[PDB]
RNA sequence: ACCCCCGUGCCCAUAGCACUGUGGAACCACCCCACCCCAUGCCGAACUGGGUCGUGAAACACAGCAGCGCCAAUGAUACUCGGACCGCAGGGUCCCGGAAAAGUCGGUCAGCGCGGGGGU
RNA sequence: GUUUGACUGGGGCGGUCGCCUCCCAAAAUGUAACGGAGGCGCCCAAAGGUCACCUCAAGACGGUUGGAAAUCGUCUGUAGAG
RNA sequence: UUCUCCCCGAAAUGUAUUGAGGUACAGCCUCGGAUGUUGACCAUGUCCUGUAGAGCACUCACAAGGCUAAACCUUAUGAAACUCCGAAGGGGCACGCGUUUAGUCCGGGAGUGAGGCUGCGAGAGCUAACUUCCGUAGCCGAGAGGGAAACAACCCAGACCAUCAGCUAAGGUCCCUAAAUGAUCGCUCAGUGGUUAAGGAUGUGUCGUCGCAUAGACAGCCAGGAGGUUGGCUUAGAAGCAGCCACCCUUCAAAGAGUGCGUAAUAGCUCACUGGUCGAGUGACGAUGCGCCGAAAAUGAUCGGGGCU
């Protein structure tokens, strides 16, 4: 979510995804198609949409993370400066970057915990399996 | 905030294989970017300029291995 | 080789139209032969789309 | 420290001059003080107290300070030159100039 | 398993399934073209677990093991494929899955069986006979035991690859809360 | 000419470090003592000065060695000048040359001079 | 008899005018916004001239009213200091 | 702000201004003299650069562990104000290895100093605006002609004059208008074409990954679907099925301490699985082409219209 100390603003522009893997940390991942923002919240819900829908167990992870700052209109127009500090935080995701994955649960297991997730999300997803393996 | 001021100016005035004179400027910029060679002087505010007119050449390998020099013609 | 004029220079960004210039071809439909030379393949590299080169 | 030697040898800008290096190198009670072509890569007039013990006393320098005057005077190239190193002045080492110079 | 053409042309590629590859011994490397749909019903059988034949057009069969893949983001299908050779019994350390064999006892406590690392490096003999899967036994860990790689068993001589304390497999405790 | 040592360049880590082995009256080094030259804001440790024995220990010098560093392909990709486009938009594609970074295959523990002292 | 500035997503209220540095700035220079950050209106008779020598931050071990931090010792120490 | 034809032909940028819709200077236009390829494009050669991308070696940020909370190790990321690196392009100089035709200086006269749109690169904005502010190309500006129904900017294209002549460009060739109701191979039953999305569906067409075949599977129909037992905990009781923990054993041609329905609780009805009866395929995930639903705003409707499978 909302983190400690930092450069405080942005602008923005869209790539491909980079450091996203195919897989990591499980058996099970969830990966992104769509240039977006993801908020502090959304991967907030779907943190507890996909646990609530576990064991509660802790074999869940979360790969993406906010980092940019975004602002808005303290009431209206343009009088005056560039504003709205915390208005929310978010994460840019490019397509093919892995956002979640899961532990030790079975393939319906995380299929349909992946898929309560998937609403919540701004963009459509797809959960993968793993063949490339990389290490280094 | 707005208070952001003055280009400055800085570059590379003659650039390698250019025939200068004696007095013109080689190289503009902060401290040490390019080190004075053989025939090359350095100011207040760094800067080398032409001590021999000629033609200049620069010759650098990494770091601040970088020089600017003259060589006359004739 | 052999270079014709078909696509004219309106509306075409600016070194484009120098060197419509520069060969020499001015109305579009004009054709002139050239030389096989460094600078001359060079500049209708440049210019290709806005020609058809016979060969 | 090592840097003793290389604050001195860059303290001179050597072909910038015109002039040659002349460089005395101090290990033993012997000296070698030897004089090199900086732009070219190459030396010109050697001394030594090696085949030395003209002196007893170390300020045999004398000697081969006047050795090595005499040695280039034969090639000419007498200005000023004058390397130097890790070492002082006064001493053993002016034993040394002053037998070249005003000695050569 | 096998290929025939491997020309430099990149748009006799697609037309067909096939992805743009290489292989080399250091001796020598060269063109490659492969099928790609007996590729990842072949790669999928091996990784770089084990090597495999190679038949290319001309009559020369060159044995090889998978070495690196370059995948391509928005898609599953890989687009790249690097090849390496072998030199009994030298050749280049191979990677190890981590298969954890049997029910371990702590798992039946309420704990989950986590493996930290797979795929460890190793090395060596043989490359006929490559440690194609890691056979670990976790029946005696229980709760908060970090199992590390100087436990695992490696024979015919293969030494580990990274340290020996790195801790492959640790059972993680069951989910615990206090305070409101 | 060759072996090697002392000096001093060019190059300006593919020439660097650690593990380490050879080296000793010829060269380097420590060691030796120093009221004074000279000198440590305390100490001659450092400069400095007077000289052997000893020592080859340290420092230096060369040979070894590819564990670490440093250099590092070919393949493909990212991106992109130019050409031609799809999407309401975030964004994306086709042709055309150009073409990285990382990574792997590897490659190394340098090269090239000037002068002088000493063995053959 | 006259004066009572301008900028300004209308004017006013608020803020801002000159100077230095970074980002914006699209690998030449140049480039705007009431865009994103920060400083100047000094100091230094030695913080200058030259001449000589000197080498830093930090960690680990061991050490005395002194322990997070001190002062000393050795080791590491392309700069992580100034 | 009044008579004609001809030749050229801009500017809405920079800097400063009691300056902001005004002036000065420079930039851009023209006339004349001087000079004379010095201009232009393109190619080679050579230097300069830190964006694109990438990448953690520095600074800030940050995901899961290991270790005895910083450091440190395995694994893993972000970056306008980070950089171990780093193009494509761009800039200067030299050369003309080869095509072109301007360029500079001196002097007379100016005007313009309110720009606009689109694509690309950014900021601000809400990655809103026929927004706002810079960069960059092209057009309108000052541009007629053809196209885009109408339509500054978009596509193709620069109008010296005449012709009841010819070839093409962008776009088109059923009728309203010129010109194939042309051809070959597909696709779409929606008027999609001719209103947007998350999300949803045995709509169809081309590929793919797999698992059960006549040792008779998927459906259909006949029965069986059993034994500790109401597994333990908890609740007014909870006995497959409120529910948190677990999910072993017995019999067997085979039957989950069990999937749905049911009760206040077991009963009651099908499935999972076995056997029989009948025939040849049948079931599950993703990819893709084109469609479907999702799809409500105010005077009368419609793709320009007629009309089109
Ligand atoms: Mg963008
Ligand atoms: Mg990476
Ligand atoms: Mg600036
Ligand atoms: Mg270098
Ligand atoms: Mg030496
Ligand atoms: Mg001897
Ligand atoms: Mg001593
Ligand atoms: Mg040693
Ligand atoms: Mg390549
Ligand atoms: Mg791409
Ligand atoms: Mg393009
Ligand atoms: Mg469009
Ligand atoms: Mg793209
Ligand atoms: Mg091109
Ligand atoms: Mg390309
Ligand atoms: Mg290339
Ligand atoms: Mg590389
Ligand atoms: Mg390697
Ligand atoms: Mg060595
Ligand atoms: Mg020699
Ligand atoms: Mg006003
Ligand atoms: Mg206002
Ligand atoms: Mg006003
Ligand atoms: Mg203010
Ligand atoms: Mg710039
Ligand atoms: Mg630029
Ligand atoms: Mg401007
Ligand atoms: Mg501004
Ligand atoms: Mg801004
Ligand atoms: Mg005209
Ligand atoms: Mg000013
Ligand atoms: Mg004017
Ligand atoms: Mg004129
Ligand atoms: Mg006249
Ligand atoms: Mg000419
Ligand atoms: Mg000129
Ligand atoms: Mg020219
Ligand atoms: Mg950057
Ligand atoms: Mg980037
Ligand atoms: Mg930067
Ligand atoms: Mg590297
Ligand atoms: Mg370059
Ligand atoms: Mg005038
Ligand atoms: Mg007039
Ligand atoms: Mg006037
Ligand atoms: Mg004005
Ligand atoms: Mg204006
Ligand atoms: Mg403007
Ligand atoms: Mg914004
Ligand atoms: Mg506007
Ligand atoms: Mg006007
Ligand atoms: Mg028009
Ligand atoms: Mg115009
Ligand atoms: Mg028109
Ligand atoms: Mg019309
Ligand atoms: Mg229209
Ligand atoms: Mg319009
Ligand atoms: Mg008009
Ligand atoms: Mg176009
Ligand atoms: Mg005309
Ligand atoms: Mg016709
Ligand atoms: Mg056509
Ligand atoms: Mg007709
Ligand atoms: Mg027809
Ligand atoms: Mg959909
Ligand atoms: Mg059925
Ligand atoms: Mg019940
Ligand atoms: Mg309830
Ligand atoms: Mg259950
Ligand atoms: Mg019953
Ligand atoms: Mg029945």
């Amino acid at each position: 979510k909302r983190t400690k100390f930092r450069k405080q603003f942005r602008g923005r522009m869209t790539g491909d995804a980079k450091g996203g893997d195919y897989v990591a940390f499980g058996d099970y991942g969830l990966i992104a198609m769509e240039p977006a923002w993801i908020k502090s919240n959304q991967i907030e819900a779907c943190r507890i949409v996909m646990s609530r829908h576990f064991r509660r167990g802790g074999k869940i992870y979360i790969r993406i993370f906010p980092d940019k700052p975004v602002t808005k209109k303290p009431a209206e127009t343009r009088m005056g400066k560039g504003k709205g500090a915390v208005e929310y935080w978010v994460s840019v995701v490019k397509p093919g970057r892995v956002m979640f994955e899961v532990a030790g649960v079975t393939e319906e297991q995380a299929k349909e915990a992946f898929r309560l997730a998937g609403h919540k999300l701004p963009i459509q997803t797809k959960m993968v399996k793993r063949e490339v393996y990389d290490e280094a | 905030n707005g208070r952001d001021s003055n280009p400055k100016y800085l570059g590379v005035k003659k650039f390698g294989g250019e025939v200068v004179k004696a007095g013109n400027i080689l190289v503009r910029q902060r401290g040490t970017k390019f080190k004075a060679g053989q025939g090359v002087g350095m100011g207040r505010d760094h800067t080398l300029f032409a001590l021999s007119d000629g033609k200049v050449v620069f010759i650098n390998k990494g770091k601040g291995a970088r020089f600017i020099s003259i060589e006359a013609a004739q | 080789m052999k270079i014709k004029l078909v696509r004219s220079v309106i509306g075409r960004p600016g070194n484009q139209v120098k060197t419509v210039q520069a060969l020499g071809l001015r109305k579009i439909g004009d054709s002139r032969e050239v030389s096989d030379t460094p600078a001359v393949r060079g500049m209708v590299k440049t210019v290709k789309h806005l020609l058809e080169v016979q060969e | 420290r090592r840097k003793l030697r290389t604050r001195r040898k860059v303290r001179t800008t050597t072909a910038a001059s015109g002039r040659l290096r002349l460089s005395v190198y101090r290990s033993s009670k012997h000296i070698y003080a030897q004089i090199i072509d900086d732009s070219r890569g190459q030396t010109l007039a050697a001394a030594s107290s090696a085949a030395l013990k003209s002196g007893n006393k170390t300020d045999t320098a004398a000697a081969v300070g006047k050795a090595l005057a005499a040695a280039a005077a034969e090639k000419g190239i007498k200005q000023v030159v004058f390397d130097r190193g890790s070492y002082k002045y006064h001493g053993r080492v002016k034993a040394l100039a002053d037998a070249a110079r005003e000695g050569g | 398993m096998e290929l025939t053409a491997k020309p430099r042309t990149p748009k006799q590629k697609l037309d067909e399934s096939m992805i743009a590859a290489v292989a080399y011994n250091k001796e020598n490397n060269v063109s490659f073209a492969l099928d790609r749909k007996a590729f990842d019903r072949a790669f999928r059988q091996q990784s770089t677990t084990g090597l495999f034949d190679i038949t290319v057009e001309g009559g020369e069969t060159f044995p090889a093991l998978v070495k690196a893949v370059q995948m391509d983001k928005r898609k599953r299908a890989p687009i790249h494929v690097d090849f390496y050779m072998v030199t009994y019994g030298e050749p280049v350390e191979v990677s190890v899955p981590v298969h954890t064999t049997g029910r371990s006892q702590g798992e039946v406590q309420g704990g989950l069986v986590d493996i930290v690392v797979h795929n460890l490096q190793i090395v060596a003999p043989g490359p006929r006979r490559i440690p194609q899967e890691l056979v670990v036994d976790v029946t005696k860990m229980n709760i908060g035991d970090h199992i590390t790689a100087g436990d695992i068993k490696l024979p015919e001589g293969c030494t580990l690859a990274a340290d020996p304390e790195l801790t492959v497999v640790s059972v993680l405790p069951p989910r615990l809360t206090a305070e409101e």
